[PDB]
């Protein structure tokens, strides 16, 4: 199948935020990501929150493009992946041990 | 209760804009609302610092003072943590909420300098570089800027909901003043500034104040502001400006220059220029003005270095500015830059996330640019 | 040759005090010692450099200009490294090596606006990002302060040892002048740029000079400097003031208000202050004035954006600096910060090594402090 | 004997120079070293130079105190370590492959 990926989904980023705005990605899709790194910023009602990976790897896909406003909490906005052999596998779209 | 910190202290901070304060209080001011905000804004602010206090030197961290102001903080936490599943509908949790905002204030109080014999007990008794010296600066502005949020936040409750039918200024809202006179402050902070000079020095220079209200030519320049904010920063400012005309003109004939305020207004910017030809600062020197205790009086009107930074603290609360320049052998001005508009008036906050967590773990790193030897090669021969 | 290349540019470049110039030109002079000094420094300078300019985004090296300043610098950097084994005993070596300074300067005369139109074609042909936009700020200040101090050398050794025996500027010391009149050069400064301000706008404000000498009260201003330097500073902040002044006066009744200036002397500094009343500048504009080819002419005396940049790296180039103030609705001070001693002035210089590295591979951080929505909720319910 | 080890040696870190003085030291005995840090700062005639570790490892003893004017091209300055439990193997003082 596909090799061992991460969804990371939009989390509560503020106690009351219940959705937020993809306003800008901060990495490319084949980008390497370090715990902490910036990723996007995630307008809402209230602030422009930067957030920052939780994970580190490798910035497989795109799953909500830039300006896609009322996002849901739980939506997965990207996937990563352990290795960058590993990105070419999802450009058309439990060992993570 | 630890992850309870963690989680908190990952949430963002929600910057609230003058408009909506005023807004808020003006047109709505629905105590149900405030609790919903207040419940859960002060948590997240809260452990936003302690998660930075906690990154502190261990040394600086071990000092009792800085230990009672983590015990003080953590205590208000879970006393606010005690609301997140009451209900609004209850006029009990709203009424008993407010009494906890009271407390939380009061235990509060002590806060600014507790902190401060905190890293003044640690700078004198271990030795002290600049790594760490650059940390302490960067910590302090941003715990002592969230402590100006809190006690905003919270005396806007209070104020509104306080139900004190009895208030010292009626037409505010809270502790916004809608039609804020700046001359009419400066005037105020002026006097009370010239009475502690007068005391001590036995003279202090006189004010003088100039307006330009581009914005409409003859008319008084008045701004939407929390008029104590401005207070304290022109308050501070003057005795700066006064100590330095006094010293250096009570050896001389020529007899004391004014301190001149310049106010003026255009599309964007509040701005007011205090001039002093008290001497001014060589240009090395003016960073360091703005360091936590830098100061260059009896360690008189001048002792503990706090007058300035936290003065700039003010001014950038609400995307505001405070910026000094001399002429190093004249005088200096000092100016503070306000927004025009509320709205445009947004809280800037300190956040907790890596870009912090960097600050705390950063290193030394080589300079970027050359620096000579301190014994440079004799060019004669 | 690239090995070379990584080599010097692991070495570091060694800045040189006014004083140092001056008693190595005045007390010494000695041909040998310049050439043993220069056939090294110039290609460490050089290779520090061109380690930078292949750092650039790969869209912005790909321009023709940017391949060719990068050609430019490598054939003057191999022709310098020519010298490295031959002996200043020999008069001839001395000689040729004249020569080939004469031919680099030639040679580096476009590399300015060749730059500037690769960085242009760049900007415009390609969607530009903030991330990139301050690398292109960060290496444009470097590579200019290079550049500045390459010609500082080269000046130095032909005006010294060309052997011209009819100097245009007799009692100076190369480019250095031991007895600077600062309001001379304000004065010779602002003529020309009125003449060029006459030319367009039919009209420019008067100059008032005035000065403050606190070193020693009665006596005119002299400084140890590079008057050309002093006189580009000067004309720029001018030209500046005068085109702020005419266009808000053009409409106007009132006449126009002069361009004022103010010249300190302290212990420390040596401070010129360019005061207008031009109408200012709001706060959040201010530090994108200094980006290159930020300009609010028709894109008149401006157009380029490169005035107070270029201004203020002559200024940091000797420990001095440039600083903006403006009232908003009012007008702008524009304040020049000089060392009052040579002893003081070093070379401050652009240094390759892992610091410069990381500013061109560094990645877009969280921000530290919070942002407020761009559409906050409407507290009025 | 004692573990694999590097010693870092003084450079010539300016065309010209011979020698310099170790003005400070930027690491600790038993800290981390990335390839890049900022390891001392060495004054000469001419410049204060930021010499920064040329290899990553650990600092496992200063052999050049800090504040040691006119140190010759050459000298060992200190010793770097692959792995933080062989940093207490030089209190006292080829398989780096
Ligand atoms: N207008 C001024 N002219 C000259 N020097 C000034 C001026 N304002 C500040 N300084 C310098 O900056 C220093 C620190 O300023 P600051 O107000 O922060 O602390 P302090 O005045 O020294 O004590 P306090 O905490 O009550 O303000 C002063 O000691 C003085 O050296
Ligand atoms: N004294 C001043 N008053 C008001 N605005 C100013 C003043 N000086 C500079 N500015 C602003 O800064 C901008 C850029 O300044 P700068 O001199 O760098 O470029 P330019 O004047 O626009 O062209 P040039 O390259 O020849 O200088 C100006 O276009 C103007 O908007
Ligand atoms: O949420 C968000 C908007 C909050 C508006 C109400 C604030 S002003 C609570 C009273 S401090
Ligand atoms: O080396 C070092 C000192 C150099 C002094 C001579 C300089 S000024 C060469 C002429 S530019
Ligand atoms: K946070
Ligand atoms: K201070
Ligand atoms: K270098
Ligand atoms: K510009
Ligand atoms: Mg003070
Ligand atoms: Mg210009």
């Amino acid at each position: 199948s596909y090799p061992p990926h991460m969804q990371v989904l939009l989390p509560a980023l503020s106690p009351t935020m219940t959705m937020g705005t993809v306003q800008r990605w901060e990495k490319k899709v084949g980008e390497k990501l370090s715990e902490g790194d910036l990723l996007a910023e995630i307008e809402t009602d209230k602030a422009t929150i930067g957030f920052e990976v939780q994970e580190e790897g490798y910035l497989a896909k795109i799953l909500v493009p830039e300006g896609t406003r009322d996002v849901p909490l739980g939506t997965p906005l990207c996937i990563i992946v352990e290795k960058e052999a590993d990105i070419s596998a999802f450009a058309d779209y439990t060992d993570l041990k | 209760v630890p992850k309870q910190i963690e989680r908190y202290s990952r949430f963002s901070p929600s910057p609230l804009s003058i408009k909506q304060f005023l807004d808020f209080g003006r047109d709505n001011a629905c105590e149900k609302t405030s609790y919903m905000f207040l419940r859960k804004e002060l948590p997240v602010r809260l452990a936003n610092t302690m998660r930075e206090v906690n990154l502190l030197p261990d040394n600086l961290l071990n000092r009792p003072s800085v230990g009672l102001v983590q015990s003080w903080y953590m205590q208000s936490f879970l006393e606010l943590l005690e609301y997140e599943n009451k209900s609004p509908e209850d006029p009990q949790v709203l009424d008993n909420f407010l009494q906890v905002l009271i407390k939380v204030r009061n235990r509060h109080n002590d806060v600014v300098p507790t902190m401060a014999q905190g890293v003044i007990e640690y700078k004198e008794k271990f030795g002290f570089d600049p790594f760490i010296s650059t940390n302490i600066q960067y910590f302090l502005d941003r715990f002592y800027t969230n402590r100006i949020s809190f006690r905003m936040l919270i005396n806007q409750h209070t104020l509104l909901f306080g139900g004190d039918t009895n208030p010292v200024h009626p037409k505010h809202i809270g502790s916004i003043d809608p039609t804020c006179n700046v001359a009419d402050v400066v005037k105020d902070a002026y006097e009370t500034a010239k009475m502690l000079c007068e005391q001590y020095y036995l003279v202090a220079p006189e004010l003088e104040v100039e307006e330009f209200n581009a914005k409409a030519p003859d008319k008084p320049i008045q701004v939407v502001y929390v008029p104590s904010h401005l207070f304290h920063m022109l308050f501070e400012l003057f005795k700066n400006s006064m100590r330095a005309t006094v010293e250096l003109y009570e050896d001389r004939k020529e007899g004391y220059p004014a301190v001149k305020t310049l106010v003026t207004l255009g599309k964007e910017d509040l701005s007011i220029k205090i001039s002093d030809l008290g001497g001014g600062v060589p240009l090395r020197k003016i960073d360091r003005l703005f360091n936590y205790m830098y100061s260059t009086a009896p360690r008189p009107l001048a002792g503990f270095g706090y007058g300035l930074p936290i003065s700039r603290l003010y001014a950038r609360y609400f995307q505001g500015d405070l910026k000094l320049y001399s002429m190093e052998g004249v005088g200096t001005d000092a100016v503070i830059y306000l927004k025009a508009l509320s709205s445009e008036s947004f809280e800037r906050l300190p956040v907790f996330n890596k870009s912090a967590w960097r600050h705390y773990k950063t290193t030394p790193e080589a300079d970027d640019w050359s620096n000579p030897s301190s014994e440079p090669r004799d060019a004669s021969k």
